[PDB]
């Protein structure tokens, strides 16, 4: 979405996450020159990631679960 | 298919909405000549759909 | 009073017409609409459109050729009818610059709605064009290169115009080979432009950098029953005659007696006329005899007894490419054989071609005749290839009936605009607006070229134009990396035929068609 | 250098995406009757004609 | 329909080998009951009034009109 | 290190395939390959579609 | 399994009083090796009930968390008094939030 | 590939380096014959056989 | 993929749904048929428009204020109708300017579109239109000239 491109850049934040530990660098999407998100005071709720990693799950699990679907097909008006 | 207009029995001039007439001899069954479709009279060596000629495969007169 | 608009209607039912600003509108609207379709399909780095037929066959086609894409289109708007017929006579009169010349006039339609926007009469702005066009026009021939004379420097510039030609096709992949390929094919035509005598066959399976050029003849006909299977040194005898119950052509003759005795005499008498007429034939002296008609079982059979291949029903063409590559001459009457010439080969055999069987003509005498075989993995890149190689063969015919070369790679259009910025700032009046737009869509040509690749056009259609202004005649778009470059090293040539051809039509139709100011629609038939 | 180039045009990307969804159908539609173990199909034409 | 893209219907798995094991099943016993010397005949009125009284296989399932292949296969067996 | 190992249908499991004798000509491999590699970029050069 | 002998003409009077026979044979063996454990303790008497509430339960989407979800129902039919009316266990379903957020009220 | 980002020309550039190095793979795992073989030809046809 | 252009049909029957190019396609096309209609209302020697109704009583109306003719006309294209309501909020706000909103708007709309066309991304656009805006408030407010003190 920010014209960056995405594998490169994602590899290259994964990399530095992996060589000094910070878990605060992210996606420069607004080209401010540096990626810790520390600095630059992108902030989110901790509930907020949970509740999406936890939604997105169960919701995966439903749709992964169902093999079957009888709709009427009437194609009605 | 439109136009099968038998021939000089030796010959078959046949014809159909493809829109190239197709020259087929009956002992050979050969395509002797594709012409680059619905009437296919013959002269009244040559014929008319455009007058194309057999001794050079082209149309000779347009009108 | 509009025609259309008045109390009383002057119309019959269906009929409809549309005043000035609606034809401008539609005009300019379809024009644009074509050349944003055959655009994209442009410079190394262009796609590939895929055609759809809605008919009963549903022919699939795939095609990176601009007059390709806008033959097979159902086109209702006028103004892109005229435009299609300018890529169809341009395809025509040169092998390339199909899609060039559909955006260039598509970009001068659009420079063309923006100065009417900007209320200027459109008899001013085809005033300013044709200025512009004479300026850019004088500029190319200026900056044209000839090499007609070193033959090296000619094989060169051969190379670097397939090269060019092919690269915006599919056939980049293999580039190289075919373009060896494809100078070698039109060399062998010994100066003559008898494209026709390049015969390039499409066979099923294998690599596309399996295709070839046969260094001899390959004929997709059959040879009789009891005649050889191969030749060695052959004697052609290349004819045009009945070989097929040929009647005497006295068509008001019958046969009239009064007893099958008779009628059985008769038949024997023709039998040895067919017989005769064989003998008269054998008497040339000749191994191998090639019938543009059929060869009934009869002539068939006495061919075989004398050990003489019959090749039967090779059409106008295939007499004509056999005469071309062996030296042979079409002979109809054999009654003279000393005046007859013979065609000559090393070796005719039979080989094997994916799954059909072809005949081979090897060690020709001539050779001024060529056949390309192509395998490809689909009916469609056997057809994308084939129409390439066509397009290369048309631009390679044409630079050697014209060896005068220009640089490609947006540096012509770069120094036709560079000519016509100078023309438009010694011009006063709203003519000087009207080149500067010309000038503008000459530069959209490279900006599209550079769009194509992904790069940033902008800054690289800036430095171009720096470059040309400074001096730099030679900078042009280098597209192996994204920059600016010389195009003499770089090797990025074109024929001064195509460019011209695609200037002076583009700047035809963008005059004719904005001369319109009505459009005048009679009822159609449905 | 920030960002590149937008690419405005979406179809393309829609068109290559159609391609290979029909192509991984085609595959996966044929992927069961290959090797040993798998097992022919019937094809009946619009003719009425039948073949295994 | 779907991504397949074909102009015609499509069964897969269980459902085709029990319509074909139903066309066989469907064959066989319309002339189970003309085997063995407690056989019976059968009548088979031919859409105008024609009349066929027979006992014999063939006769049958060639004078019946068919159309499923598994079943024609039988027929033709 | 091995390469002659593949699926063994009548064992039921991996083994030295050519026991089982089960081979075929490269030419099918190659062939497979490269038609299938010159289809895929043939498609990849492709991005809309004409309806003529 | 009956069906060919149905197609043999086998009277389905005869069918009926095997498998009514062979019904009695299977409920008696059931009741007979049914496996009881009479000492009367509330601790395995609980890991019973969880034990037979998380086998029921290991079919459903909420197989993941069967056994917080078994340990509330068996702490919320425990809470039951003597006729364990299903009207006396509300359920109040409120969209969002995990599985895990599910909350029994005393 | 393309959902990452990767021109469709990367890829097709790719793909034909990976077929270049799949076919000399190839002929590296193969062995010569001779027709004179009739173990190794009756073997091929019914490899052919298995799946028909 | 997208929604539309999928195997499985995701919406109900006569829901549609327009992707990147298209829906720039329509947004301009819409914008710039408000302004040019809109137009030439403007100035000294602007003209005035006729209002013909189609309903049963058919009220006909002539005017040349740039909000009456844009809430009277039957609008489908929904950035026209964004602008329509620009327009109605100008004129609420107050009496003068909506023709010069509607106007400007619709020229910022094709200078975004010819932009677009230019392979700009549209956050840089709208970014550079901001900064834009500060300079050229700031400009109209220090040319600003005040005369209520003298009566
Ligand atoms: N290797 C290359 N480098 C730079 N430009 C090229 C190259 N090959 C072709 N072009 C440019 O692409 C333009 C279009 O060529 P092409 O699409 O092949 O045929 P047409 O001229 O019919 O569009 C030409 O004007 C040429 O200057
Ligand atoms: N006498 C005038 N001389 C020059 N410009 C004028 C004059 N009167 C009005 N204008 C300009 O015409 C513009 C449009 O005003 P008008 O046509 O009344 O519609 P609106 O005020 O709704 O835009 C205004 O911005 C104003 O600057
Ligand atoms: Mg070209």
């Amino acid at each position: 979405n920010s014209g960056m491109n995405p594998i490169q850049t994602m590899t290259e934040v994964r990399a530095r996450q992996v060589k000094e530990m910070n878990p605060a660098l992210g996606i420069d999407c607004l080209h401010k020159g540096t990626n810790d998100m520390k600095q630059q005071h992108v902030i989110e709720t901790l509930i907020g990631k949970k509740q999406q990693i936890s939604l997105a799950t169960q919701m995966v699990r439903m749709i992964l679960k169902i093999d079957d679907i009888r709709k009427p097909g009437e194609s009605e008006e | 298919l439109s136009a099968c207009s038998f021939t000089s029995d030796m010959q078959i001039l046949t014809a159909s909405g493809d829109g190239t007439c197709a020259l087929w001899d009956v002992e050979s069954g050969q395509l002797l000549q594709s012409f680059h479709v619905l009437c296919l009279d013959l002269a009244p060596n040559t014929f008319v759909s455009m007058v194309w000629d057999m001794r050079s495969g082209q149309c000779v007169q347009a009108f | 009073a509009s025609l259309s608009l008045a109390p009383v209607n002057i119309f019959k039912a269906g009929a409809d017409e549309e005043r000035a600003e609606t034809a401008r509108l539609t005009s300019f609207i379809g024009a644009i609409a074509i050349g944003d379709l055959v655009k994209s399909t442009l410079g190394p780095k262009g796609m590939d459109k895929i055609l759809l037929s809605s008919g009963r066959d549903a022919s699939l086609m795939v095609t990176n050729d601009g007059a390709t894409i806008l033959k097979n289109i159902g086109v209702d708007n006028p103004a892109a009818k005229v435009l299609v017929d300018m890529s169809r006579v341009q395809d025509d009169e040169v092998g390339d610059g199909t899609t060039s010349v559909t955006v260039l006039a598509a970009e001068l339609l659009r420079e063309a709605e923006s100065l009417i926007a900007k209320k200027i009469h459109p008899q001013t702005i085809i005033a300013g064009w044709r200025e512009a066009t004479k300026a850019a026009r004088e500029a190319l021939l200026s900056s044209a290169v000839d090499h007609g004379s070193d033959e090296v420097k000619f094989r060169q510039d051969l190379m670097n115009i397939a090269g060019t030609t092919l690269s915006s096709k599919l056939l980049t992949h293999h580039k190289d080979h075919f373009t060896k390929l494809a100078v070698e094919a039109v060399l062998r035509l010994k100066g003559s432009g008898n494209l026709e005598a390049i015969h390039i066959i499409k066979k099923l399976g294998g690599s596309l950098a399996d295709s070839y050029l046969d260094e001899g003849f390959l004929l997709d006909k059959k040879i009789g029953v009891n005649q050889p299977k191969r030749i060695e040194n052959a004697k052609i005898l290349i004819a045009n005659t009945g070989m097929d119950t040929d009647k005497i052509k006295i068509f008001g003759s019958r046969v009239r007696v009064d007893s099958t005795a008779k009628v059985a005499e008769i038949e024997h008498a023709e039998k040895e006329k067919m017989k005769e007429k064989v003998e008269r034939i054998l008497k040339h002296g000749i191994n191998c005899f090639i019938n543009r008609q059929l060869i009934y079982n009869y002539p068939e059979q006495l061919f075989g007894a004398a050990g003489v291949m019959a090749i039967e029903h090779a059409d106008f063409a295939g007499v004509e490419r056999l005469a071309l590559v062996t030296g042979g001459e079409i002979a109809s009457t054999f009654d003279h054989p000393e005046l007859v010439k013979l065609g000559s080969c090393k070796l005719i055999e039979e080989v094997m071609i994916g799954e059909d069987k072809l005949i081979h003509f090897s060690g020709v005498a001539l050779g001024e005749a060529c056949t390309i075989v192509l395998r490809g993995a689909t009916q469609q890149i056997l057809d994308e290839a084939e129409r390439s190689l066509h397009d290369a063969l048309c631009v390679l015919a044409q630079t050697v009936k014209d060896s005068r070369t220009v640089y490609g790679g947006g540096c012509s259009e770069m120094l036709m605009a560079h000519a016509v910025t100078q023309l438009a700032n010694r011009t006063p009046g709203k003519e000087a607006v009207a080149m500067e737009s010309y000038a503008k869509a000459l530069r959209m040509l490279p900006t599209i070229i550079a769009d194509n690749a992904g790069y940033d056009s902008a800054d690289l259609v800036a430095q171009l134009r720096a470059a040309h202004s400074e001096g730099n005649t030679t900078a042009g778009l280098d597209m192996r990396e994204g920059t600016i470059g010389d195009m003499a090293i770089l090797g990025i040539t074109e024929s001064f035929q195509v460019k011209r051809q695609v200037l002076l039509s583009a700047a035809e139709a963008a005059e004719v068609i904005l001369r319109v100011d009505n459009i005048i629609k009679a009822a159609p038939r449905k | 250098r920030g960002k590149g180039a937008y690419q405005d045009r979406d179809k393309p990307a829609q068109i290559r995406f159609s391609n290979i969804s029909a192509a991984k159908a085609v595959a996966d539609a044929i992927r069961t009757s290959l090797g040993p173990k798998g097992m022919d199909k019937m094809i009946q034409d619009g003719k009425g004609d039948v073949t295994i | 329909e779907g991504p397949l893209s074909v102009f015609g219907d499509r069964s897969t798995g269980e459902t085709i080998r029990s319509q074909n094991v139903m066309a066989a099943a469907s064959i066989a016993n319309i002339v189970k009951s003309s085997l063995g010397p407690v056989g019976l005949d059968k009548m088979l009125v031919d859409d105008i009034g024609d009349v066929t009284i027979t006992n014999d296989g063939a006769t049958i399932l060639k004078l019946l009109e068919v159309e499923h292949p598994a079943a024609k296969v039988l027929c033709e067996l | 290190g091995e390469k002659t190992a593949g699926i063994n249908v009548r064992k039921g499991g991996i083994s030295n395939i050519l026991e089982e004798l089960v081979v075929q000509p490269l030419l099918v491999s190659v062939s497979a390959l490269t038609l299938a590699t010159e289809t895929v970029r043939s498609i990849l050069k492709i991005d809309d579609v004409v309806n003529t | 399994q009956v069906k060919p002998y149905v197609e043999e003409g086998l009277h389905p009077q005869i069918i009926i009083r095997a498998f009514r026979t062979a019904t009695q044979l299977a409920v008696n063996k059931i009741k007979e090796i049914a496996v009881t454990v009479k000492k009367a303790d509330k601790v395995e008497q609980r890991k019973l009930l969880e034990k037979c509430a998380m086998t029921a339960l290991s079919s459903k989407l909420i197989s993941q968390q069967k056994a917080f979800f078994a340990k509330m129902v068996v702490d919320a039919v425990m809470m039951l008094d003597d006729l364990l009316q299903l009207k006396m266990i509300g359920i109040k379903k409120v969209q969002g939030g995990a599985l895990e957020d599910s909350q029994l009220v005393a | 590939l393309l959902q990452k980002g990767i021109h469709p020309t990367i890829i097709s550039e790719s793909f034909q380096k990976a077929l270049e190095k799949g076919i000399e793979i190839l002929t590296d795992m193969s062995r010569p014959v001779e027709l004179s073989d009739r173990e190794t030809l009756l073997n091929s046809a019914t490899t052919s056989l298995n799946s028909k």
